[PDB]
């Protein structure tokens, strides 16, 4: 049992069984309350930053949903598609990655091959689904 | 059967109480008239052509009165609209001038077709003048004007007056373009919230309602303003009913709601012309120019038989709330002019009707029928120009004069009462109901006694006999 | 045969057949239209009261979407997870529940267990596919 | 390959291989940036209009997601369900549609019964799940 | 004023630290002005020219 963000420095393999803690606090915070008590409180400079705060919460959460929506892994926590991994982004073996290298370092290590990969997943999903229509 | 497993559901019909902001929605048939009404401005969304109503059969909900958060929201709405509609108008700071004031001498037709014969404006307005600067050294002129006695006071230096509110705070003159006509408003909640409407007829303040039907959002509401008698309201469908937060607690007000309206129709018979003078750069200022022709007090007419019958019905309704106590009515006992006087707006100017012959009566035991004739009731109704509608939150506003004869007719539906706490009259029993009083909110809680704001919670959980088929 | 919230007072068994009609109206509303005519039109109180209405519409709806996302029931009006009821929350038999126990007061009876059911379901989804990621 | 709206005039069949590019660009945009440099930049006229853009962005994506959420296949690009045609919304055969008629023109022909199409489609998804609950 | 001053601090009384200035500004009616006196600290007051003004 861990806390929120409580294992970021731990190894990737042992940090793969606490994702629900982070995933459970993307919107559920404190902003949901309107005000402590209700002359047009909606225009006070303190009250004009909730609008910036509230719309930033959704507009940051939706970006996660859009990528999960297209890849076919929508409505799941740990999914896995069927696109090959030709090792040009990272050729390290199974054990050299999972058990020893931490999550933050791994994200930085391939941060420059992300945009190519993010386009590969959607195309893999789409052309796979074209087979289904061309199957029945 | 321990083999049960949970089964979430979507769109479950379950709600819970909450508080939520509401947006205006004005009717299309009355808008786009370019009048730019103060209350329902152009920013309201177009209302749905066919508002719906879904009856709910097996439902009980613990409604409440005097606790609705909706009334505070719409109070804030009205305050903000009244403030914003006045900001782009002209100020009246250069009116803090020592006015030299004398009486009025008006000659006209003496008969003046005096049917009511109540009186005349003479010795009630003060024909005033004040100096204006001129190029020549120590030479001043007179810019005459007519002002009502309620807007001038004398401090010292006999034969010298000034505006009553020019010293306490700042006063603005409302631009004539904006209209005070109350346009009906439909309040409508954002998607994800339902409005519950109790359709039970004999529904007092609180208590469960077993006839409630859910609508998307409310019907029309009139933002009309009054102090002693409610106007233009919606008649109670069932019967004449009485409402209060607590009857025995005299502090809280008591609101009378009728089922048959009584028409009030009265007018200003005076004749006026709007004379314009220029003060400051491009900031014109109007004044009561002259009076010629008809000179008579602003009477008000109420049908006698209807009023007496309505009072008999209302006292009959009150009788079962106080077993062995006779009911009597007395005029307002004092206070400022906003309480002891009836107050209502009419096409951009504000009346002040006496309303004492209506509220002076008694009902000892209703033993016999005290027969009377057909009668017409006349109410001498005064007029004020400088008005601060609210105690310390409203901007002092100077209603410009209105040309010609102005007539207003309205429906009377609500009456505001208040009890008196007698102590030693345990057997010398009677009850006095002094009218008037009540905040501006009580003028509006009479229409928001059907609606409760709830929040849908469309996620529900219940056990079933289903288990997920794990894939391999 | 039932409108909005039509069967909210009906029994448990016959209420389920109108779940859709109370689900199509979570985002659609009067707010779609712009205004009667488009001073301070954008700065009037209804210029900001309307804006406050729009942001509450998406936030309130999309909050429910978050819980559907984690449990794996995304894109399903009726779902079926694998959390066994242990009879502690409520031990009324199945007949006593779906016969004449109406919806509105149903989950108020369970109202002390929402904070834990919304957490144990998340774990059950997590444990299902961690076994799957090492099975395929 | 084709870019944004790169085949809006192409035929039905040849426009079924460019769906992925348009799905991606439905939320991504330059509006993410707050400002070049943040008197009263919050209520500046260039700021009040930008905030309106962000709210309209999510509401336009959420509208499509909500409808596709109810139809039982959230998280896919293409999708077919079990609602057979009545063959009166469009009495045209297959090759006469996918070869030589275009997307833009096709919508006008069927735009006259969509309010009777979206509703009937949703009921099928609900109907399928009801039969499943009483199945196992 | 008092002269005992409760002189425990024995640092100094506030003579020359404030200035009795009686100015002349209008009342509510803009056509009339009245003389009102007030006490101001020296940090809030400057002299442009014409000493004693
Ligand atoms: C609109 O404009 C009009 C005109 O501009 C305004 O009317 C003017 O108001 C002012 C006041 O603001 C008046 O001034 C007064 O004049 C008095 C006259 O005194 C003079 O005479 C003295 C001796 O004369 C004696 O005999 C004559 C008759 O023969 C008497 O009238 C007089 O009282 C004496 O008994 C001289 O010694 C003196 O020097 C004057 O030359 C003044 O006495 C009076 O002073 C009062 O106020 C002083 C402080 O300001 C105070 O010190 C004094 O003791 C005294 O109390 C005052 O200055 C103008 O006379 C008057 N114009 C007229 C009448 O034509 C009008 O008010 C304005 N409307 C507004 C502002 O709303
Ligand atoms: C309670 O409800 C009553 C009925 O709904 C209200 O009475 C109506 O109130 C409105 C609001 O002001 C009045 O509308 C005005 O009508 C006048 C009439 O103008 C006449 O003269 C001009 C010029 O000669 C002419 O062109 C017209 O055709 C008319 O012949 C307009 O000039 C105003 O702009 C404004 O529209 C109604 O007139 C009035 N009804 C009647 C029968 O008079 C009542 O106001 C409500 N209560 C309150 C307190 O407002
Ligand atoms: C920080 O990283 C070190 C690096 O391994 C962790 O050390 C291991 O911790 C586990 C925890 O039970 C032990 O079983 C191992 O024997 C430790 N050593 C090695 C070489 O693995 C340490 O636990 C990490 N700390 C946290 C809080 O994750
Ligand atoms: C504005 O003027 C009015 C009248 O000129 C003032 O009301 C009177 O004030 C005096 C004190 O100067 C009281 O003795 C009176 O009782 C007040 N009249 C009434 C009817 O009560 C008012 O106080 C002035 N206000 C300001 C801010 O100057
Ligand atoms: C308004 O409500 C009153 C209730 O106070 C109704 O008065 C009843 O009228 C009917 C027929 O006129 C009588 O049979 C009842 O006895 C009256 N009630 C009582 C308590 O005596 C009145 O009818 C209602 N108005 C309308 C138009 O229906
Ligand atoms: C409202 O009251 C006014 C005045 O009492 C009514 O106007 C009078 O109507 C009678 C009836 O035809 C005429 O003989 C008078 O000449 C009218 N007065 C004037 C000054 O012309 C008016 O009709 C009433 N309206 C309603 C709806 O009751
Ligand atoms: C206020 O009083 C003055 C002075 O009596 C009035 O001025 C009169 O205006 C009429 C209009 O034609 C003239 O015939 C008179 O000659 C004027 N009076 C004098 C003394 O010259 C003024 O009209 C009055 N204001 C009103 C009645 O509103
Ligand atoms: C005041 O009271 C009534 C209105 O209800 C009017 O008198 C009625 O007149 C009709 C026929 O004209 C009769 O059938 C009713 O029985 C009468 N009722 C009463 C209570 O008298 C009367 O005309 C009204 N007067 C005005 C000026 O409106
Ligand atoms: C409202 O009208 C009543 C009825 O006349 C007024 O009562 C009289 O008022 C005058 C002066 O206002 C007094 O001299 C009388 O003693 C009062 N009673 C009677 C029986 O005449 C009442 O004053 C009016 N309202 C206001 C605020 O003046
Ligand atoms: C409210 O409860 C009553 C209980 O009598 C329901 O009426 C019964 O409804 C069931 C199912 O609809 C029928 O099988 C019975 O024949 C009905 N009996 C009677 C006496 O009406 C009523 O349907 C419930 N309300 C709603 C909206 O379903
Ligand atoms: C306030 O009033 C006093 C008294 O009149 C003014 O003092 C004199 O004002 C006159 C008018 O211009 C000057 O000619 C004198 O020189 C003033 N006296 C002195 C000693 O300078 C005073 O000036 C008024 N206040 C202001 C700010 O001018
Ligand atoms: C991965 O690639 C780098 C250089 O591209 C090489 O030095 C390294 O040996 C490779 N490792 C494996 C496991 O292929
Ligand atoms: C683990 O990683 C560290 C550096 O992060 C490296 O020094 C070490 O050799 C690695 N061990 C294995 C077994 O990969
Ligand atoms: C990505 O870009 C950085 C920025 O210069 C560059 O140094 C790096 O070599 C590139 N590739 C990786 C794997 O970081
Ligand atoms: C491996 O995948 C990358 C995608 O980023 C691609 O650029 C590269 O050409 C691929 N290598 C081979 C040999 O196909
Ligand atoms: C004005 O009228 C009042 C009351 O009628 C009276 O007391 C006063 O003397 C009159 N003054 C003049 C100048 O007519
Ligand atoms: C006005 O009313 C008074 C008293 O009611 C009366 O004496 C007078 O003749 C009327 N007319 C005028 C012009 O004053
Ligand atoms: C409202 O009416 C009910 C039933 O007539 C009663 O129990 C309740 O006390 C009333 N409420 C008030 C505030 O009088
Ligand atoms: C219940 O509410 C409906 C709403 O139209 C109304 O017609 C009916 O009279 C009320 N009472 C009963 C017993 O149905
Ligand atoms: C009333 O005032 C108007 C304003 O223009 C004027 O024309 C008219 O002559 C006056 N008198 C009557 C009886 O209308
Ligand atoms: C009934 O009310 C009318 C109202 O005009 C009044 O004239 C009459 O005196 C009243 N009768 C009784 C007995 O109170
Ligand atoms: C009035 O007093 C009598 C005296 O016994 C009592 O019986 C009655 O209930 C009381 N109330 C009414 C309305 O008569
Ligand atoms: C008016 O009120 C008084 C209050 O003392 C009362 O005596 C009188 O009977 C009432 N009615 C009339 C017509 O005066
Ligand atoms: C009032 O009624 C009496 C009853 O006889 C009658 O003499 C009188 O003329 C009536 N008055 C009016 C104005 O109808
Ligand atoms: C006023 O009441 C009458 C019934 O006496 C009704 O016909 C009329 O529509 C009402 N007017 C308004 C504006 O509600
Ligand atoms: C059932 O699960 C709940 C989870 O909140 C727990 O509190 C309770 O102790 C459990 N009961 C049994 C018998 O396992
Ligand atoms: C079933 O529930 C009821 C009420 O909640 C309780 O009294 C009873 O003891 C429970 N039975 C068991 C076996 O837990
Ligand atoms: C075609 O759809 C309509 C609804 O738009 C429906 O009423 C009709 O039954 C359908 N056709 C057939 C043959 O079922
Ligand atoms: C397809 O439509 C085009 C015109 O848009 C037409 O020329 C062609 O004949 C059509 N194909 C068939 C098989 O009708
Ligand atoms: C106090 O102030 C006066 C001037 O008012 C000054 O003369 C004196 O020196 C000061 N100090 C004492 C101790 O009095």
């Amino acid at each position: 049992i861990f806390g929120f963000l409580g294992a970021a420095g731990s190894t990737m393999g042992a940090a793969s069984n606490t994702l629900t803690v982070q995933a459970r606090q993307l919107l559920s915070g404190i902003v949901q309350q309107q005000s402590n008590l209700p002359h047009l409180l909606q225009l006070t400079v303190w009250g004009i930053k909730q609008l910036q705060a509230r719309v930033l919460a959704v507009e940051r959460y939706l970006e996660v949903q859009k990528f999960l929506g297209l890849w076919g892994c929508s409505g799941k926590i740990i999914c896995c598609t069927a696109v090959p991994w030709n090792s040009t982004w990272s050729n390290k073996s199974f054990e050299q990655i999972w058990n020893n290298m931490t999550w933050i370092e791994w994200e930085r290590e391939i941060s420059n091959y992300t945009s190519q990969i993010y386009d590969i997943l959607t195309e893999s999903q789409f052309q796979q689904d074209i087979n289904e229509v061309d199957l029945l | 059967a321990e083999n049960l497993w949970v089964t979430v559901y979507y769109g479950v019909p379950v709600w819970k109480d909450a508080d939520t902001t509401l947006f205006c929605a004005s009717d299309a048939k009355a808008h786009e008239t370019e009048a730019h009404n103060i209350w329902a401005t152009h920013a309201c969304v177009p209302t749905d052509p066919n508002p719906q109503e879904i009856y709910m059969e097996n439902v009980t909900e613990n409604f409440n009165m005097w606790k609705n958060n909706m009334v505070e929201q719409m109070q804030e709405d009205i305050i903000s609209l009244w403030d914003q509609s006045l900001k782009p108008c002209v100020k009246l700071t250069p009116l803090c001038v020592t006015l030299s004031c004398t009486n009025v001498t008006l000659t006209n037709v003496n008969y003046t077709n005096n049917f009511p014969n109540i009186g005349n404006i003479t010795d009630e307005v003060r024909n005033c003048s004040f100096n204006v600067t001129t190029e020549i050294r120590d030479k001043k002129q007179k810019v005459y004007a007519l002002f009502y006695k309620l807007d001038i006071v004398q401090m010292e230096n006999k034969n010298s007056y000034r505006l009553i509110n020019c010293n306490t705070s700042v006063c603005k003159q409302a631009c004539p373009k904006i209209s005070f006509d109350p346009i009906p408003i439909h309040y409508c909640t954002p998607a994800g919230y339902a409005i519950l409407k109790c359709n039970e007829k004999n529904f007092n303040g609180t208590g469960p309602c077993k006839n409630v039907s859910s609508v998307q959002c409310t019907h029309g509401i009139k933002p009309v303003v009054s102090t002693q008698l409610l106007l233009n309201g919606s008649l109670a469908e069932g019967e004449i009913i009485i409402r209060s937060e607590n009857l025995t607690n005299n502090a809280k007000t008591i609101i009378v709601h009728l089922n048959k309206s009584v028409e009030i129709n009265c007018t200003r018979p005076s004749n006026n012309t709007r004379t314009s003078v220029t003060i400051g750069p491009g900031q014109v200022f109007y004044r009561t120019g002259d009076i010629i022709g008809d000179i008579r007090k602003a009477y008000c007419e109420i049908n006698g038989t209807k009023w007496n019958e309505t009072l008999k019905q209302v006292v009959g309704k009150l009788k079962e709330h106080f077993p062995n106590k006779t009911i009597s009515f007395q005029p307002p006992s004092g206070g400022d002019l906003e309480i002891t006087m009836h107050h209502f707006n009419c096409r951009g100017e504000f009346f002040y009707c006496n309303t004492t012959q209506l509220f002076n009566s008694t009902w000892i035991n209703s033993t016999t029928i005290k027969e009377y004739n057909d009668t017409i009731i006349y109410l001498p109704c005064k007029i004020k120009q400088i008005i601060n509608m609210w105690q310390g939150v409203g901007q002092c506003m100077y209603a410009p004069p209105i040309r010609g004869k102005i007539n207003c007719v309205s429906n009377i539906t609500g009456i505001l009462l208040t009890r008196d706490g007698g102590d030693a009259n345990a057997t010398n029993d009677t009850e006095t109901f002094r009218p008037g009083g009540g905040n501006i909110k009580d003028n509006w809680r009479s229409e928001l006694y059907k609606y409760k704001v709830v929040q849908i919670e469309p996620l529900g959980i219940a056990p079933t006999k289903c288990k997920r088929r794990v894939v391999e």
